[PDB]
């Protein structure tokens, strides 16, 4: 608030989840590029349910109108 | 010969015990009623393992296969020949015979009768003798497994192969080129 | 970068941010002569709020598409962010609580302790003050020795 | 003055001397390096 | 033998490298004492060593008799991995120090009769195979190894900063102080201390 | 506390103890106290006589040369630009025959300043050896073949010694600067002494 | 006749022992636990180093090659006949024939006999002595002699006979001082 009323906002401390972003991306959302698990292509975990459900799941999460696995940040 | 040289092996593990060095700084062992169970455990882990390694040595040894891509047929292969059945049909008669002859343990180190026919374990004065050799070979092993199950999971290569590729460029290829550490 | 965001070197927006800030300054500055006491207020700020945009920019923090510089807070792009400052804490908040510790004892044997309290040995205090900078390593030998704990 | 010293070493006394003292301290390493978000 | 005559000596030093240096009273419980006495002596022999490769290089370059980097610009070269060489290295010394570690825990600890001749002597000084010549009525080889290696532990914390602050070699440092040594200071550069 | 009736540089003053006039040469010269533990004297006093028998040696190799290449007779040369390349072996091994030649004797030296009988006999021609001395830096036999038998020679001994390790410091010194062959400093010194002291040429 | 004119020999080393000239400085054989060990192993390397010798002396000589240059074909090559085999032949059976006799050699002695002196050198009587000292000191100057033919071709020179043959040529010019100085 201090940074904000003095005009720099620049200045605030805004740390970001990166805890939270990188289980949305071992659950497939690859916004956040962290390519593990359910966004890497090259891992037994996608390759074993590829052709199960995951294609409805990843569709869904990385929807962004939709409230699944919003995206997050400071 | 204890494992770390001046230390004071503790009071639970009296070396009259096969291959005790004194090492339980985590003092699992300290009930003696939770160490019989590990004295147990420990010689299985042991003795499976040993073959687990002679096996899957065997394997890539003198033929063009490999344990990690065994499986691959789920027609199974033993020494180039053909086999008998699937998946439901191993699980099945190999549940079966693991549960019958594991379950009937009413637990032992050295059930002899059947198990030495040919008679070593006899002579009291050398059969401890093999005992400490049965764990050091038993622990040895499943050092070596995991140490097949590490290198499998930071490469592809396979046991054999990797000790191959080791031997070739033994300061290039080794396990500062993986990621342990970094 | 880390969680897709840019860095605050490259970003437009935050570029934009530098530009907004800037551009309400020099409104204001028209409203007084350059001679004038105001000005040189109104053109130091503008210095000095250029200056602190362009020292992220050196530090290489990362900026998202809000425009402001996010922080970055286990592992190696981003240490000086938290992971240094993490220590200096944990030091300074141990030397004064550590240096509280050895004022609290070193007065609890003298018949009556809660007047040193109110009326502090000041001399006692700014004694322990100093030797409470090498304070791991005695508040370490301490846990060992086994004299840390009731 | 054994007496104005005593009371210079009053708990609300050495306080305030105190926090001028770690206030300042924070306020002039804010003036020579002005907005730090590192080190 | 005082570090600052006149300033009275902790109690906790009556004299058994001691000039009375511990102001902070690190070393006032004798457990801590006897730990931090092999921390300055092997800080002092790794030290000594590592500047003799420092200063005797350096020194020999400017003199012609070797065309050796400087000691920043030695690390960076083709052989092997270094990855490799830290592993091969912190094994190395890992199992050698657990050898050391045990003899502070234990002293005579590394004699079992089970290879161990390697016993001990006096608590940080093991000599017997880590003295080849033998030396042992003159024990003033005891101080100047400590005094001798205080010397070489700055040198080394002024090696790290003097080139942080100038960014050249200490051989260097050294000749462009000699050439004007009032102009070229401390006190004429980046930073005040 | 200090001899009384002996040799003194500063006539008047006193002599610390431990320079008792046992030692050759001993006039009780010490000011940093150096000599002080009777261990480290005993060093020092063959320090002395060996770094005194090697400039005494050394300066006689360096003027000579030059005081005859000027009579004119067949090698002279400058003494330090003398040993740049010019030898039927290369610079390598001269030197590795020297250190191995010397390795030998010194330690053989230095094993009888240890124990003061350890080394006076031949050990391949064991009949063969030097007679007991018992004396560390004064062997004798061989050492002594025309046989001088004194105090007297002791003291002539360091005394030309300390004269001569200087000689070989202002050799070192004068090169230096000066860029000629040390009789030729003293050559150009005699021409005009007054106009060419050092604070001249500084 | 002991290692250093002067010099007393310790209290550990009896000179009833195979050529003791009193060298234990670093006083590694002070226990005598420890002693017996170092006495058998001298004579071990003491023995190899001979034969190490004497054969990689006769490659260069005699037999056609270099003992620095022989293993190249890693076809083997023995006085020039093609040897059989190869790599992995050799390993298996060069392992369990050195394994078996050296892993019986344990289960102490430095002087056996029987099956190793079918002749009878050693024996009654005084004889037997003045050999042990022949012994170690051909031993000893053969484990010498290979570190030299390491040394010399380990980082520089060339062949043990050739290196011989160049210092022969030029003595004052090709010795030690070309890569050992510097
Ligand atoms: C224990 C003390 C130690 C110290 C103080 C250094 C210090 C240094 N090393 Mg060295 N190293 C040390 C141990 C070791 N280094 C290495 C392997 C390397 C490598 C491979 C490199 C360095 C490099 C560097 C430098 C990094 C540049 C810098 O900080 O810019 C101020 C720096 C002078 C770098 C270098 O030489 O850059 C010029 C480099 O790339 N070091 C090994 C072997 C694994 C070490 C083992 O103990
Ligand atoms: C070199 C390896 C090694 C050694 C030295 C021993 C030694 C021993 N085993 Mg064997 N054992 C081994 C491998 C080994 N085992 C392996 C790999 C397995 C798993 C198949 C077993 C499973 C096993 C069983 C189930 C039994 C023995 C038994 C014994 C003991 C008596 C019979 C004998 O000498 O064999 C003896 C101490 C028998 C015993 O103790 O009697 C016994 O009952 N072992
Ligand atoms: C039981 C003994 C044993 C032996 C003789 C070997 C031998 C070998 N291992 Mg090792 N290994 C072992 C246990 C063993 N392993 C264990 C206990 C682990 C678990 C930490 C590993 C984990 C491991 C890894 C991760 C790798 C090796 C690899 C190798 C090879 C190269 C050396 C290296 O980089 O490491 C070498 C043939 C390296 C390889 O395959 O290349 C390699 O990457 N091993
Ligand atoms: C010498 C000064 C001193 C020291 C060393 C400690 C030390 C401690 N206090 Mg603190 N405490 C202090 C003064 C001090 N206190 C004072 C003056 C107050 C009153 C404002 C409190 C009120 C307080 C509370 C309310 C709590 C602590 C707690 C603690 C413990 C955890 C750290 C924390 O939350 O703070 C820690 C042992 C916490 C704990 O017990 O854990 C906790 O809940 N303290
Ligand atoms: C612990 C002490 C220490 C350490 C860590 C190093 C480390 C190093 N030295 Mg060494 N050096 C040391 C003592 C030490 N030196 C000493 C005592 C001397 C003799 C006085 C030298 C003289 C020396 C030379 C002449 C050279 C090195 C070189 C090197 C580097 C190459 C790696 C290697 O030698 O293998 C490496 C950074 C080499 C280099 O520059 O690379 C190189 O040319 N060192
Ligand atoms: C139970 C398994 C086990 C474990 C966990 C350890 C662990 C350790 N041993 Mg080992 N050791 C073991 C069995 C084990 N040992 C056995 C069975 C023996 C007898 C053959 C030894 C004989 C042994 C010696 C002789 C030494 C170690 C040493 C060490 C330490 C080496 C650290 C290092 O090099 O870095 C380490 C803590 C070294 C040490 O730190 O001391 C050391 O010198 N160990
Ligand atoms: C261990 C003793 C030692 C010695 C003999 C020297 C000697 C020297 N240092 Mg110094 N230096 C030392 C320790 C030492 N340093 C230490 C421990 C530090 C860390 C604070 C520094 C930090 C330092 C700096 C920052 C500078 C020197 C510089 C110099 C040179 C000029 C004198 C000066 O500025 O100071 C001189 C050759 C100056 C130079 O190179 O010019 C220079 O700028 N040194
Ligand atoms: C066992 C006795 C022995 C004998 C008779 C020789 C004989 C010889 N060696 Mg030597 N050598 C020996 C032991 C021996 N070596 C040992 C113990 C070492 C280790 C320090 C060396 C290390 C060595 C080197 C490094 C070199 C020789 C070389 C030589 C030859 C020239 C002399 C020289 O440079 O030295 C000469 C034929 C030189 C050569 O081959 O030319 C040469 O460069 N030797
Ligand atoms: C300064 C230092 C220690 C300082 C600590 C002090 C003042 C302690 C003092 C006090 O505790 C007392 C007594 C009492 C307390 O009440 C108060 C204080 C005041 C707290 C250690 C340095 C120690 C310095 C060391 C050990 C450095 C060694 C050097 C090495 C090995 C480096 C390696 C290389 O340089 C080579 C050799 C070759 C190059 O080419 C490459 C590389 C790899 C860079
Ligand atoms: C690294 C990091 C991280 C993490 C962390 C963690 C995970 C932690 C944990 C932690 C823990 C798990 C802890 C525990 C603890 C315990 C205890 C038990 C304690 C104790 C204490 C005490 C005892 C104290 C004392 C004292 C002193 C010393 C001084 C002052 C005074 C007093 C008295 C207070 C993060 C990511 C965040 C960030 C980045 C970095």
């Amino acid at each position: 608030d201090v940074m904000q009323a003095f005009g720099t906002p620049e200045k605030q401390i805004l740390i970001e989840p990166v805890f939270a972003q990188w289980i949305q991306a071992a659950h497939g959302k690859a916004l956040y590029g962290f390519d593990f698990l359910l966004s890497s292509k090259t891992s037994a975990a996608f390759a074993n349910g590829q052709s199960l459900w995951l294609p409805g799941w990843l569709d869904a999460i990385n929807n962004n109108q939709n409230s699944l696995f919003l995206t997050i940040g400071p | 010969g204890n494992w770390l040289p001046g230390s004071d092996a503790p009071a639970w593990l009296p070396d009259d015990l096969p291959g005790n060095y004194g090492f339980d700084p985590l003092s699992l062992g300290k009930e003696p009623a939770s160490l019989k169970r590990f004295t147990e455990s420990e010689v299985i882990h042991g003795r499976w393992a040993m073959l687990g390694v002679a096996g899957s040595l065997a394997v890539e040894l003198l033929g063009y296969g490999n344990w990690y891509d065994a499986p691959l047929w789920a027609k199974a292969t033993w020494f180039g020949i053909e086999v008998p059945f699937d998946l439901n049909a191993l699980l099945a008669f190999e549940f079966v015979a693991m549960a019958a002859a594991e379950g009937q343990r009413g637990g032992v180190v050295y059930p002899g009768g059947a198990f030495d026919p040919l008679g070593f374990a006899k002579d009291s004065s050398k059969s401890g003798e093999l005992k400490l050799k049965e764990i050091k070979n038993g622990r040895l092993a499943m050092v070596a497994f995991l140490g097949f199950v590490a290198q499998h999971a930071a490469t592809g290569k396979g046991p054999i192969a990797a000790l191959g590729e080791h031997l070739a460029n033994p300061w290039g290829a080794n396990f500062a080129t993986n990621g342990i550490s970094v | 970068d880390i969680a897709g965001l840019t860095p605050c070197s490259e970003s437009k927006a935050y570029a934009k941010l530098e530009k907004k800030e800037l551009k309400t300054l020099e409104k204001r500055l028209k409203q007084y002569e350059a001679d004038s006491a105001p000005a040189v207020a109104l053109k130091a700020t503008m210095e000095r709020t250029k200056a602190r945009f362009a020292n992220y920019a050196k530090a290489g923090l990362l900026c998202g598409n809000d425009g402001l510089p996010h922080l970055i807070a286990d592992p190696y792009g981003h240490a000086g962010e938290v992971f240094i400052p993490t220590f200096g804490f944990l030091y300074v908040a141990g030397y004064i609580g550590y240096v509280g510790r050895q004022y609290l004892i070193a007065v609890k044997g003298e018949a009556k302790p809660t007047d040193k309290e109110i009326i502090i040995d000041v001399p006692l205090a700014t004694k322990l003050a100093w030797q409470g900078a090498g304070w791991p390593l005695a508040a370490v030998q301490e846990l060992q020795r086994g004299t840390l704990l009731e | 003055m054994k007496d104005f010293t005593t009371y210079l070493s009053t708990a609300p006394v050495i306080a305030t001397i105190w926090f001028t003292f770690t206030a300042g301290l924070l306020i002039e390493i804010n003036r020579y390096f002005p907005d730090p978000l590192v080190f | 033998q005082s570090w600052l005559p006149g300033s009275q000596i902790p109690a906790h030093l009556d004299t058994p490298g001691n000039f009375g240096f511990d102001p902070l009273g690190l070393g006032k419980d004798p457990v801590a004492l006897r730990w931090y006495q092999q921390a300055e002596l092997i800080h002092c022999r790794t030290a000594m060593a590592g500047v003799a490769g420092i200063l005797i290089p350096g020194l020999l370059t400017k003199a012609g008799a070797l065309n050796v980097p400087e000691w920043y610009d030695a690390g960076k070269n083709s052989f092997a991995p270094w990855g490799s060489l830290l592993a091969v290295q912190l094994f190395l010394c890992g199992f050698v120090e657990a050898k050391r570690w045990q003899d502070i825990r234990k002293p005579g600890s590394q004699g079992e009769p089970g290879a161990s001749l390697k016993g001990t002597s006096e608590l940080g000084y093991p000599g017997g195979p880590f003295d080849p010549l033998g030396l042992s009525k003159w024990a003033d080889w005891k101080l100047k190894e400590v005094k001798n290696g205080r010397l070489a532990m700055l040198a080394f914390l002024g090696f790290v900063a003097q080139k942080y602050a100038t960014g050249a070699g200490p051989v260097d440092n050294l000749a462009a102080h000699l050439k004007d040594p009032w102009h070229v200071n401390y006190a004429t550069n980046g930073v005040s201390l | 506390k200090r001899d009384a009736a002996l040799p003194s540089w500063m006539p008047g003053a006193d002599l610390p103890g431990y320079l008792n006039g046992t030692l050759p040469g001993d006039f009780g010269f010490d000011p940093l106290y150096l000599g002080q533990d009777p261990v480290k004297l005993k060093w020092y006093a063959q320090a002395e006589l060996m770094n005194a028998r090697f400039a005494m040696l050394a300066v006689a190799g360096i003027l000579v040369p030059e005081l005859l290449s000027n009579i004119g007779f067949g090698a002279g040369v400058a003494w330090y630009d003398a040993g740049k390349f010019e030898y039927f072996a290369p610079a390598s091994s001269l030197f590795g025959v020297q250190m191995l030649l010397f390795a030998w004797v010194e330690i053989r030296r230095y094993q009888d300043f240890v124990k003061p009988g350890s080394a006076n006999q031949d050990p391949i021609f064991t009949n063969n050896k030097l007679p007991d001395g018992n004396e560390p830096g004064y062997p004798g036999g061989i050492f002594d073949p025309f046989g001088w038998s004194i105090k007297s020679l002791k003291l002539k001994e360091i005394k030309n010694g300390r004269l001569a390790m200087l000689a070989f410091a202002g050799f070192i010194g004068q090169a230096y600067t000066t860029g000629t062959t040390p009789l030729k400093n003293l050559s150009t010194h005699l021409a005009d002494p007054w106009s060419t002291t050092v604070w001249q040429n500084d």
